[PDB]
């Protein structure tokens, strides 16, 4: 007489009781841990969220319509985790960490949990190193430090993503260089976007030679809500690898608005009590625990950092809405973009009055502080005068056109201060507003070609000295005279 | 495998099975009825029972009435024989021109093209119209929001885009009538015959009509866009064409999804919409893209409720 | 007596005991873990089972895991040795400076001061701010509320009040970081070491720090306001000192309550809040007051959801 089959004992395995509303009720899995990863019979992954007395409610990372009743669920053993290392660089992956670019397996060695708690008070230290975006309007007015959290926020099609893309393209300067301290590894997390948009995005980075230091987590609109919900935390863990091992990294959640609606879907299907705009009570906790992990580590804990650039979509410029205000109260500053400025052609369209970054101001070069010290308040007062003081309008129109910048073309910090110096010091007052854009191109291509020593002294010292100031004064002055007539 | 109806509450119908429990999305043929009644499985309630959404009126159903599993989702006719014809959500012809003598069949539910299949290059679709091409041009594999109703030559613009894309790019078109007036479906059908984009005499028609108007239940109206989409997916995937998919209108697809979600008993989201608002839209709109083989450009009418874009 | 975990869901954990069922408030130590996971008994479900709230992440918990009863509520260190130190929600030190050696150990939960114990002094407090002193001036040993939306200036205001009032003050001070930015705790900690109010070498620290920031789970953020409160009460009751309490942000106490309330199996109140919103705040707030013996001056930062004071 043959022995009975004990392969499906309810200790380590279990069968599905029901499935339909996102959740899979599983009979068995007695030894399974809370928030543990579990594998379904169809090669699909899931998370043990609800541990009830007679069943286990499982969140299905993927299409739950593949799972049927009586399907055998199995334990992975470990808590929900993802592949982690430098092998992810130049690879596009899903929330689980599986490659979707068709370039073979990742070949990662280490792994990290998605739901790790952020560093406490002692490991942290105030931000010091500057996180250079390469955008004039950003780096001058709203600078970002390494380890800082800076919200990019605005209406649809206001140039939110373009700020993040140019920031990633700008890092090639440092990454293809000698200084290991100034390197920055990027992580672009896509939540709720189109796959075509993400495919176009990676090609743009590939053409700019930016992919080889960039990880791309992708949870697009067609993917299940749990994958969109998970995507940020997976990418965050991949960023923490660098942070903990004495390296600096950037992460872009694009966007947390589309994550919130995904988590709202799960909660409304879980039948949890809704609140403002049908969102659950822990939508703040959702983004808080994510963003807190972005921090600046002291020398005792490696001396690395993780810089976060979460994105938020506002409806009709309503910054006072529920989700924006939650993310505003987490981050260390905001960059608000307006539809009005973007429609006129003032790009990047940044609201100088509302946008702030006090934490990143401390982590800024002394050279940029000199030229763009008063510029913050000057542009704010310029927007007030809708209907001696006429000179404010004569400057405002120039500095606005001076801060305008083309797409996919960042600038070095020493290159930026040279351009801002021209307008702010009053060497472009007697000039047509339309001539400001062409002047910049001719001026910038001249100084980068001829005056390398001037730019080098500004970068090396990180300051505009008296000799550099007098030197730089006589470039813009004489170059203008030729450019005029 | 065979099943039995255990509960009927409006469009929602529960069906119990003995052995073979059908997966989610699968179409179920209800037996002992005059016309073809299709039930689409939505959930697995447990104890060998599944909850379904009806694609037609559920009157006349009895507890214990037999239901057969098709073994797949709602399969429909797809091919060149769909051109010039009208079909309902479940693939049956509703123009009284006999059966749609098709060669292949395709399920309405389908996974969106993978990341590797995506076209990295953004190419322009030449409509042939000067207002469009110059100021607000159409992108291949893109989705365009048409605004406005009657008194502005809406149907004439639609017919021209069908003609010009077929004339220049050699790609057929598809018109998915989603939840609008059946009167308007009759008006367009004859205008297309008058213009020439539909031809009843010979096989030179450029449009495949797929109607599921407001007279049909919310279960039907929710799956009509997918039916028309699947017809457009044939010409992309099999024939390698630049296809043109019209949806009139996208709000009714969203409304039907909200009604189906409400009837199932899911706790509603903001402004009375379903929790699965982004996913229901996402899984449909992601299938409309450019691929290695071809593309599907979509011109979708939009009714903005209360003139509120937010 | 040992107890087995029967159900786990987020912060809420159900524990079953054979004999010796623990009362409400009592802390329970979970076994087989690296970090000390404390479960606080909230309800009695029946059939020798109790519903608890976890003070840390519940990941890794298995059904049938052992849970020991401490025989009392969450006990924390209190005294002059807590000054110049950083405590967490359950009394443990989180500043890498060894244990907090104290004779007394106060429980975080306690009854409010009785009616006869209340004081009735109303002496004005000169902050130095023109808008405050003129229009709505604060009182010594009073309760001060700083209402503000997202990024209006509560943390800047409360830091100014600490810079103005807390430096020019004889007694001690207590800061309670409830559900706010963790880097602000780091900024504050090192700034207070820089100024001299927190001395590392000497035993003359004027401030006691307590932190359960927004990175922590709801159970921690829901009870950390009571933890820092209990530290200030020791100086008021036993020693009889004029304490300066500072909470940022007190909304996170109530916000954390709503998250656990959902999981505790209660019918939700208006705007998805817990039904016990007034009483949970009442028992907590009533403790923060000037008694006959001691005195506490509380400057509480208050968050305003979506700029809605209603
Ligand atoms: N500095 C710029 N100069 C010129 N064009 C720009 C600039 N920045 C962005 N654009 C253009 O504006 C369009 C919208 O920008 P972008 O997609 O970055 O905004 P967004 O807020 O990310 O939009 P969405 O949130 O809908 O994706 C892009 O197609 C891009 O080509
Ligand atoms: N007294 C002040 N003077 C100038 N700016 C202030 C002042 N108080 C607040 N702010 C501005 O408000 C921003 C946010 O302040 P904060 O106290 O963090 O607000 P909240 O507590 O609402 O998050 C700061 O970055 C600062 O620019
Ligand atoms: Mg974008
Ligand atoms: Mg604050």
């Amino acid at each position: 007489i043959l022995g009975a089959d004990t392969s499906v004992d309810l200790e380590e395995t279990g069968r599905v009781l029901s499935i339909g509303d996102g959740i899979a009720r599983v009979h068995g899995l007695r030894n399974v841990q809370a928030e543990e990863m579990v594998e379904f019979s169809s090669g699909l992954k899931g998370m043990s969220l609800n541990l009830e007395p007679d069943n286990v409610g499982v969140v299905v990372f993927g299409n739950d319509k593949l799972i049927k009743e009586g399907d055998i669920v199995k334990r992975t053993g470990a808590i929900v985790d993802v592949p982690v290392g430098e092998e992810l660089l130049g690879r596009v992956v899903d929330a689980l960490g599986n490659a979707i670019d068709g370039k073979g397996p990742i070949g990662s060695k280490a792994r990290r949990r998605v739901g790790l708690k952020a560093p406490g008070i002692i490991p942290r230290i105030s931000v010091r190193e500057p996180m250079q975006t390469g955008i004039k309007a950003v780096d001058s007015l709203v600078p970002i430090g390494r380890g800082q959290r800076e919200l990019i926020i605005g209406d649809r099609q206001t140039g939110k993503t373009s700020i993040a893309i140019d920031t990633i393209i700008n890092q090639k300067r440092f990454n293809d260089g000698t200084d290991e301290k100034k390197k920055l590894y990027c992580i672009y997390v896509a939540i709720g976007q189109k796959r075509s948009t993400v495919a176009q995005l990676v090609k743009r980075l590939t053409d700019a030679d930016a992919m080889k230091y960039t990880i791309v987590v992708s949870a697009t609109a067609s993917d299940a809500a749990p994958l969109q919900y998970l995507a940020p935390y997976s990418g965050c863990s991949m960023g923490e690898y660098f942070r903990d091992n004495g390296k600096h990294a950037l992460i872009i959640y694009d966007d947390l608005s589309k994550q919130a609606v995904a988590y709202r879907q799960m909660s409304l299907l879980l039948r949890r009590p809704p609140g403002r705009e049908a969102y659950p009570g822990d939508v703040f906790y959702l983004h808080s625990r994510l963003l807190e992990r972005a921090a600046k580590m002291n020398d005792a804990f490696g001396g690395g950092s993780l810089t976060a650039l979460p994105v938020i979509e506002t409806q009709a410029g309503d910054v006072s809405a529920y989700i924006p205000t939650n993310v505003i109260s987490i981050t260390d500053g905001q960059i608000f973009l307006e539809t009005e400025l973007f429609y006129k052609g003032i790009r990047p369209a940044i609201n100088v009055g509302l946008s702030v970054s006090r934490v990143g101001s401390a982590a800024q070069t002394r050279a940029m502080k000199q030229v763009a010290g008063t510029m913050k308040l000057e542009l704010a007062q310029y927007r007030e005068v809708a209907a001696a003081t006429q000179q404010l309008l004569s400057r405002g129109v120039r500095l606005t056109e001076l801060l305008k910048q083309g797409q996919y073309s960042p600038m070095a910090i020493e290159e930026q201060v040279a351009v801002i110096y021209a307008g702010v010091r009053g060497y472009l007052d007697k000039l047509e507003p339309s001539k400001i854009t062409k002047f910049e191109n001719a001026f910038l291509s001249h100084v980068i070609s001829q005056h390398q020593a001037l730019l080098g002294k500004i970068r090396t010292d990180g300051k505009i000295s008296e000799e550099s100031d007098a030197k730089l004064k006589e470039i813009v002055t004489n170059f203008l005279a030729g450019f005029e007539a | 495998t065979t099943g039995r109806i255990v509960a009927v509450i409006g469009a929602v119908v529960d069906v119990q099975f003995d052995e073979g429990l059908p997966p989610i999305l699968n179409a179920l043929e209800v037996q002992g009825r005059e016309t073809r009644l299709v039930l689409e499985v939505a959930q697995h309630l447990g104890e060998s029972t599944v909850r379904t959404i009806a694609m037609d009126g559920t009157e006349g159903l009895v507890r214990g009435q037999k239901v057969l599993d098709s073994g797949a989702p709602i399969r429909i006719p797809v091919g060149p024989e769909t051109l010039g014809r009208i079909m309902n959500v479940i693939g049956e012809p509703i123009d009284e021109r006999g059966p749609i003598k098709t060669k292949q069949f395709a399920a309405i539910h389908a996974e969106a093209p993978e990341f590797v299949e995506m076209s990295v290059e953004q190419e322009i679709l030449v409509t042939g119209i000067k207002v469009v091409d110059l100021l607000a041009p159409y992108a291949k594999g893109g989705k365009i929001g048409l605004f406005g109703g009657a008194g502005v030559g809406k149907t004439v613009l639609i017919m021209e885009l069908i003609n010009n894309v077929a004339k220049a790019h050699g790609g057929y078109s598809v018109f998915a009538g989603v939840g609008e007036r059946t009167r308007e479906g009759n008006d367009l059908y004859h205008e297309m015959i008058e213009s020439g984009v539909i031809n009843l005499k010979d096989a030179t028609s450029k449009v495949a009509l797929v109607y599921g108007q407001m007279n049909e239940p919310p279960g039907a109206r929710a799956r009509v866009a997918l039916t028309g989409l699947t017809v457009a997916e044939y010409f992309r995937d099999q024939e390698g064409q630049d296809v043109l998919l019209f949806i009139d209108n996208i709000f009714r697809f969203t409304q039907a999804g909200s009604e189906v979600s409400a009837l199932l008993g899911r706790i509603p989201s903001a402004v009375g919409y379903q929790p699965t608002l982004a996913t229901d839209m996402g899984t449909m709109q992601e299938r409309i893209t450019t691929t290695k083989k071809g593309s599907i450009t979509s011109v979708q009418a939009i009714y903005v409720p209360a003139d509120d874009l937010t």
